[PDB]
DNA sequence: ATCAATATCCACCTGCAGATTCTACCAAAAGTGTATTTGGAAACTGCTCCATCAAAAGGCATGTTCAGCTGAATTCAGCTGAACATGCCTTTTGATGGAGCAGTTTCCAAATACACTTTTGGTAGAATCTGCAGGTGGATATTGAT
DNA sequence: ATCAATATCCACCTGCAGATTCTACCAAAAGTGTATTTGGAAACTGCTCCATCAAAAGGCATGTTCAGCTGAATTCAGCTGAACATGCCTTTTGATGGAGCAGTTTCCAAATACACTTTTGGTAGAATCTGCAGGTGGATATTGAT
């Protein structure tokens, strides 16, 4: 699919700035299990946010609108 | 012949090279190709600003970042410095992301 | 004015810009002379101390540019800041550096 | 086609505490957000406020409330004597 | 003298559709209680999330358009499907007659 | 007269939560259909919450609903315990749920 | 026209309400130092809380904190309570 | 002779009794001085509402019965039983709304 | 613990494109001066509801005993996951056109707000109903010793 | 494999506290009738975005080896659970005094409402600077051999 674009050593990556030394093989695919539902809860509410204004084009604020009510405010796309 | 340092060794390297860095450890493509099949199954024919999907990218790493910070904790706590799926399993039910 | 609302307080934030924004945002059917004055002045406040602790991050690397790395370790090294703003994410911020001390050599 | 921010305050504010350093395009972006997180935070907990109080009206006092729920304790403490300081010389002024 | 204020509520109601969906079924004046915090906190959000966007899209009225997209922003979705279905029928229903 | 609600097909209170919406603070100008379906929303979830709650009683025959037979109904329930995720209901209790490694063994 | 001084009220959080709590938990096993955690921890909550509470107290220039002061305080928090009004 | 159950089952019949009631687990009195103790180190000659205090003690136990549900979860996680003060303490920083 | 011997960071410099800062204009806000309202603060004050008290009675907290079974400590095999050399390909990147469309103006039919005025529906006690909490006592399932 | 020992279920009854029903006063919907808005419905533009184009680079997919960790197995000291005697102190239930919510009025310090006047911040190129891409070279730390 196109999860599958999320390889291994992005994956392995990430959990290096998270502090991580060591990684059981199933968590590549683990990890990228959370990140769909992420980014599809996300995107849901993005999306609303532009039927909602008559658009077809999801804009960064959108985006920003999103991950706010979702207790993840993102600081540097207001503008 | 050849050189090889210790497993371990090279992993505490990156974790040093990446946490004093703030580049986007996803790579672009993958990323917003993934963000369309997702948005298309919500609204179709959609564009995207490219600091729309610059966003999601950064939020979701931010987010992945944190969880695998939670999830080292988890391994931690069980003797053990390897992150396993009951790991990210566990920081997610206490997080109430599982609920 | 020949001298400003914001001057008169003493102020750099916009008092005047704040009123307003007050006004349209629908919060109340009126605001009282001396609210943005006190809003301005907080957020003037919280918007200095903060600057003042990046512009320290910045010292450190010795590149006179704050930049959004700056505000992160700034933010994230000060508890107080910490908690004000613990469900917010800088872009471009990256973590604070550490490492778990059982994740260490010997 | 006018776009409003908060930059031109927040240089100002940044010189007068290190006037010998700048700020990045995508630094003062997250300034910009601070401040409209804060502002939003901190009037949306007035508005509550003086709706419980069955008050038509925010002012100050609402102000210096919201700020003491909304603020961990030191940095409370300072804004509100910021904020009290600058309504004081404000009155004074004229 | 001194008149004590009516305390309004949403129980009158709360009760005509515990009498539609259970009609032997009562109701514990503390689970009642319950009810009304659940109704005026789903008002809440719903109005809430309704101030922001007419605020975001720069209009100065809440349509029943803004209800709606609060309404399936704030619910999950077979909750947000069938909140909409009666949400629509309401209305429609309401422009039809007088 | 004519009510508002019954002319919406409704038992909510069309008219009051027309009133509350304007004195609200939510907008400056509030649209005919709005407080029609919220109203009906309002409505719709009490109804699905007043279904789920009465089936609690029943099944433990009792005639009155009480918090413990809401708390049941809500967190059995995959998306009201969702949407009710942050909320306590007082008097409430949980859900009996023993993990099982805490079982006798052998 | 008293009050007899309030003094060391956390340890009547008792071993036994924490056993109890520590059951509608799914608790089936304690360890010694639990029940000093707990108390530490509930004095924590507690003072956040009641913080709140107060602050919505003064505000309305009350001297009594009524029950909507903590709903109110309890919603801020994230932890929204039923059962209380409003 | 007399009898004795083996140790875990009365505490396991304790698990089923209080999971399957609702009433309120602190003693009533001694926790409304808690709450009157703390209040006055905040402000002096506070009253409160009978129902004031009821709603505090219901937050109170609704929130230390849930953080002993994820405190057992990591008991559990480390191959354990029995809760220790690292589990409160593992659970509190995840869900790091207070630690 | 030392010495060799690679390997990777980290400082200290450089030249120049990419940003920041810098000037000069100007719509669009912020401000002024006056003219009028008006939310809510102050001041009674009628009454809920809170704070104490007093006592009787038992529910439940304390402190103790004694051993079961859990947690902590150790050892180790096997199999997973780290480190690396190899070489392929997916992702970058650097412009180029065409288009879809987010953005703005400019009118109006339809929709909303308001001040009065007429009409119920909803609320607060009274006045009835009626679950269900406590209290018994007998059937059943579970647990633990032999 | 069986029974004492308990605990847990499960019904049945009854009076009473707590829900439901009943009424009457009345605030607030609901109706009327002008006074104002406003959210679009067409007609237009300048842009970011998608569609393509199409070579090169570094990042990643693959396969091999072997170190080191995870999970299993064992053992045992002592910590925490079960059970009980003792008696304190929480819980009940009522009463009483009074503090301080909450209701009503009255009346200004404060807020709104307009017509004009000033300032300001945003904007977009011109005139400056500044990190970083690259490159050593020395410091720092790693790994192996004695
Ligand atoms: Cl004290
Ligand atoms: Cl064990
Ligand atoms: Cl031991
Ligand atoms: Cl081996
Ligand atoms: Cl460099
Ligand atoms: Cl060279
Ligand atoms: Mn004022
Ligand atoms: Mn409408
Ligand atoms: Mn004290
Ligand atoms: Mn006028
Ligand atoms: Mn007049
Ligand atoms: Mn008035
Ligand atoms: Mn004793
Ligand atoms: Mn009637
Ligand atoms: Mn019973
Ligand atoms: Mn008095
Ligand atoms: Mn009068
Ligand atoms: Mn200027
Ligand atoms: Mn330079
Ligand atoms: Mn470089």
């Amino acid at each position: 699919d196109n999860i599958q674009g999320i390889t291994k050593p992005a994956i392995r990556r990430l959990a290096r700035r998270g502090g991580v030394k060591r990684i059981s093989g199933l968590i590549y695919e683990e990890t990228r299990g959370v990140l769909k539902v992420f980014l599809e809860n996300v995107i849901r509410d993005a999306v609303t946010y532009t039927e909602h204004a008559k658009r077809k084009t999801v804009t960064a604020m959108d985006v920003v609108y999103a991950l706010k009510r979702q207790g993840r405010t993102l600081y540097g796309f207001g503008g | 012949k050849p050189h090889r340092y210790r497993p371990g060794t090279v992993a505490l390297r990156e974790i040093r090279r990446y946490q004093k860095s703030t580049e986007l450890l996803i790579r672009k493509l993958p990323f917003q190709r993934l963000v369309r099949e997702i948005a298309q199954d919500f609204k179709t024919d959609l564009r995207f600003q490219s600091s729309a999907v610059m966003a999601l990218q950064e939020a979701c790493e931010a987010y992945l970042v944190g969880l695998f910070e939670d999830t080292n904790l988890c391994a931690i706590h069980a003797k053990r410095v390897t992150i396993m799926p009951k790991d990210i399993q566990l920081a997610r039910r206490i997080r109430g992301e599982r609920a | 004015k020949s001298k400003s609302r914001s001057s008169r307080a003493g102020l750099q934030f916009p008092v005047g810009r704040i009123h307003r924004l007050l006004r349209k945002g629908n919060y109340a059917e009126r605001i009282g002379a001396g609210a943005p004055v006190y809003l301005a002045a907080v957020l003037e406040y919280l918007t200095a101390e903060i600057l003042e602790l990046a512009g320290n991050a910045s010292r450190d690397n010795k590149k006179t540019r704050i930049i959004p790395r700056h505000l992160q370790l700034a933010i994230r090294n000060d508890e107080e800041l910490n908690k004000l703003l613990g469900g917010v994410t800088i872009a471009q911020g990256g973590v604070l550096p550490n490492i778990q001390a059982v994740l260490l050599p010997k | 086609s006018r776009k409003e921010s908060y930059s031109v305050y927040v240089y100002k504010v940044l010189k007068q505490v290190h006037p010998d350093t700048g700020i990045s395009s995508k630094a003062m972006g997250i300034m910009n957000s601070f401040v409209n997180d804060i502002f939003e935070r901190i009037a949306g907990e007035a508005s509550r406020l003086a709706h419980y109080n069955k008050r038509s009206t925010i002012t100050s006092r609402e102000i210096q409330t919201a700020v003491r729920l909304l603020l961990p304790g030191e940095l409370a403490k300072h804004a509100v004597s910021e904020g009290t300081k600058a309504v004081t010389k404000y009155t004074s002024s004229k």
